[PDB]
């Protein structure tokens, strides 16, 4: 089933958009297609938080139990990193990291690159030109610059509470040692929120370009494992965005 | 002109140079850890795993650049 | 508008922290009754 | 006139190459380490992923240049 | 002008130039580990496979992308 | 012309390789301190960073000339 | 018009940029290896030959492709 | 006839590859010698700013190249 | 034109660096394993000129179609 | 013309991508062996000044052509 | 046209890059390996000259090739 | 034109990281057995900086093809 | 779309895949945690 | 502060170029090169005299000094071979103190200055210079490289037998794939010898007259130093490399 | 002209080099006299 | 003018051989 290619041609890459596409029409702000799916991964999660703490059972069992897991092992390993500043930002960290791992899982689901609404697929056929559904909101830069400038800001303002009116001007005043580093300090800083961003931006941006184009080359059993490969990097690039923004926050603080 | 298949040829070979050296660097360090007493070789394997997802994620990306200019 | 875009994902981002922070309050307090059954 | 597209892949292949060596070399480096000792193996492990975030950005900022040249 | 010939002369060379660097480094650590000692033996002998594998994945491109110029 | 998109490409990622093996070569030499000794890890901590600030600001010299002659 | 002579130039010296470096990695950890120790000799000489076939792969695919572009 | 432009951006790229690598292996060398021995402390690192401060230096110059084009 | 000397030029130059590095690294070592051990030296040198030999190949290749450019 | 600023440039660049690794690696170099052993201070200074200076004769030989370039 | 006049330039430019990093590798084990064992310090430098006759033969052939296309 | 111009900028530059380089791992070899071993002080001087020259001559070798292009 | 059909397909397949090798260390953390349970006691 | 203030001597100064034939009024015509050739051969005969005009035992003053330099090359090229010391040692000790005078004479005032012409520069005479570096030139380098050339292969063949063709040529297997490369490096031996000599003494002259452009005074020291540096390395590795070979092809 | 400028740098760097190595070479003599 | 600098070169070659001579002969003297 090698030359399976033959009889379903998948097609040229349609998928090539680098920007968001509104899925639903409002005289409003509309709703973007990155937006109705991070709206679906935030019904998700919220979903299976009422499911899993309902009853708060004492012994933990079943989905209670794997809940359980995954926040005992992050919040095991913020406090490797650091003390104190845990409590202070477990919540932001926590779901900077699901929220985002599930739309990066949603992106391997079926039907990301292939289902969507009108404006060879489908609607080439009628006059509406076709558009994807389903578009990860890790692959929208606007997410991306959200989450980013949001850790920013929470880093930037628990580093001033931290060290008071130091972290204010560093120790610009050396004139030895803190004297260029600092100005580079300062850029290296406001450099990382956009780095932040576009890393999340940009792997899951060539996941669905990857998927789309091992569909176009054999879609049968050749992206296989790149789906495998996406599938991890999906949820490392979640967990590493979270454990670089504690370590910010860490080398912020100290 | 043929400067797209250029840039696309470019593209491809430039963006795998890297990872080729690299993961030979990560497999490299982590068959040396093992060697030095065999017992973390759970952890040793997982870390070169989650280092070569990288390199090839880097190597993707120059492939998926490269295919993106072939369209 | 797309600055319009980037301030509602970021409202979205902020709400979803804000419901999180719900089910990480039920998360810390199984993990406190779990210390506190170990102790 | 297609420049756009050599652009695209001198940016994209030049970003590839940069990093890849690098991360190759910080998970070596800590593959060793955890080798000599498992003791302190988180907090190195800490130190080795800021770099690789390090090195992820420098090989993203590359990519992102592409990305803008593209559009 | 046969800028072609040119592009799969830079795919192929730039594809290849990763891989060559890359092996010699993959099973060159695994000699020298298993030269100084020989008892894990084979359990390491799969990994370096597998990393070739990864950039074979690599050199794969850097023939198949000129394939597709060549022909 | 389209010579400025090439011109930031190659500024960007020229720029941006040689701080990429940088670096990992810091971040590797610091991991090993750590590993063999971690009880002066904090001045090599601090050795690190402003090795990696040093490196840095190539490499923020680089984006910034890149950027400036996109606009 | 003349860029099959060089497109032939580039794609052999690319090939053999790779599996030079790759052969001499080879060369210098089976050696090691044989330095060692004596009686794995056999085992890391079988290893050190197929990493020089890897390497020729990549050898003779920049060959061959040079060869069919200047046909 | 943009060739300023992309002088300029391949003089920056081009200075700061080298001093990049070379400050990369100077921390490293130098943390992996305060981790062997730590009240060596005031000595190395100065050697290390002996060398850190020609690296950049040097990459100044091409970065004052760079601003010879707005000259 | 001087398409034809390009072509000689790419040729003798490029694919040469790859052996040029190949060879030092086989002969340090082969240096090295025989400072560490003088008793298996003529078991080295067979080694060592096989791996020269190779890598020399990859030399001679890289010349004879300068020659054949030369015609 | 313009090509006289590409010119200075590359002279800058080409010139500046080997010593700056150089310095690098001697400045590496000594440190390691005054962590090694902080006796024989004197003698490893003086060697890696006489490798700065040679590493620093490469570089003013590429800065006098560069600056020549512009005569 | 002066197009030979930059073959003649490229061509010995990576003809030299060849040997250097190649000839300091080998004296550099050379070296390494007789401060390892003093007592063995006649094979050591004979072979080490061997090796250098071998890898700067590319750089003479780059050269005189470079001076023949030169005149 | 100016290609002329180039072509001894080319000619300067390149050869110029091989030279530097392997002066860069010559004396770090160098300096590491002198401190591994003063007793060789005398030896490890010799050999090293005949080595330099070698490395040395490769780099004056471009730098005077950049003449032999510039008059 | 065919597009549709491909990509389900690819995900079936993934999906059947990833299992075959998930469901052992998925059943050990259960277990591992059934465990840390019955020694809290 | 230490201001240059030198835009007088700052006039454009870039003229470089190969071996320059002096007059040569009558046959065989001599060239700018072959004087400093002459005069540092003067030189050397004259120190030689003046060590060898009072030999004796506790030496003091130049004589002493020649002792120690002609005691560290013989100690040099003892470790590395100590049966041929003797056999070859005038050769590679005339090699390096004649061409280290040399590239020591282009660092004097007057190298590159002092034009012969017919300093007369004004005028539309040629102004070659007078005091032209030996050592900077591909006649007498190609000489010496050449001489030593023999040397290596007539000692080479004088004890080794037909053997000397052994190593080249061979039938014993792989080692014919690198028996011949191997003679051809030994071909390329002295020529890889002699454009290492040439360019470097070239390459540090026209360095210093280019910095005399750039700045006259005060920026150029440094590169000054690192010349009269360069140039006992080359004059004293030549002799190494010369001593190297020859003891690599007798073995 | 230039001649002025490389008489004045022979002589700096004569001066420098003398001063800065006329006793270790001193000294050696004389122990090697000695 | 290669014919030439090599006579020259021998000659001095020679003057040093017979100076060394003298030279050598002086330094194994003071070495008995």
């Amino acid at each position: 089933s090698i030359a399976s290619r033959f009889f379903l041609y998948t097609g040229p890459p349609h998928v090539e958009v680098a920007a968001e596409v509104i899925f639903d029409g409002i005289p409003g702000f509309p709703i973007t297609n990155s937006f109705v799916v991070a709206i679906i991964i935030d019904i998700f999660v919220i979903a299976l938080a009422v499911a899993a703490t309902r009853n708060l059972q004492m012994v933990p069992r079943g989905l209670q139990n794997v809940m359980e897991f995954i926040l005992e092992s992050l919040y095991n390993l913020f406090r490797n990193i650091n003390a104190k500043y845990v409590a202070t930002a477990f919540p932001l960290v926590a779901t900077i990291f699901l929220f985002v791992l599930f739309g990066n899982w949603f992106g391997l689901l079926p039907g990301v690159g292939s289902i969507g609404v009108c404006h060879h697929d489908t609607c080439a056929a009628q006059g509406k030109k076709l558009v994807p559904l389903f578009r990860a909101p890790a692959a929208d830069l606007n997410f991306t610059f959200a989450i980013a400038v949001i850790s920013f800001v929470f880093i930037e303002y628990w580093g001033f509470r931290a060290l008071g009116p130091g972290y204010l001007k560093k120790f610009f005043n050396t004139n030895g040692i803190m004297s260029f580093v600092g100005i580079i300090e300062f850029i290296s800083e406001l450099v990382k929120p956009f780095a932040l961003a576009f890393r999340l931006f940009g792997n899951i941006f060539a996941g669905e370009v990857l998927l789309v184009v091992m569909a176009f080359l054999v879609p049968l059993l050749l992206p296989l494992p790149f789906y495998g490969f996406e599938v991890f990097v999906g949820f490392i690039q979640a967990l590493i965005f979270a454990l670089l923004t504690y370590a910010f926050l860490n080398i912020a603080v100290t | 002109e043929g400067l797209n298949l250029v840039a696309t040829a470019l593209a491809v070979g430039l963006g795998a140079i890297g990872p080729g050296v690299g993961i030979g660097i990560i497999v490299s360090g982590a068959v040396q850890a093992i060697g030095r007493n065999p017992e973390i070789e759970n952890r040793v394997v997982t870390y070169m795993f989650i280092g070569i997802a990288f390199t090839e994620a880097l190597a993707i990306f120059g492939l998926v650049i490269a295919f993106l200019i072939g369209f | 508008n797309p600055t319009l875009f980037i301030a509602q994902l970021i409202n979205f981002l902020l709400l979803i922290f804000i419901l999180r922070a719900l089910l990480y309050r039920p998360v810390m307090n199984l993990l406190n009754e779990r210390t506190r059954r170990i102790e």
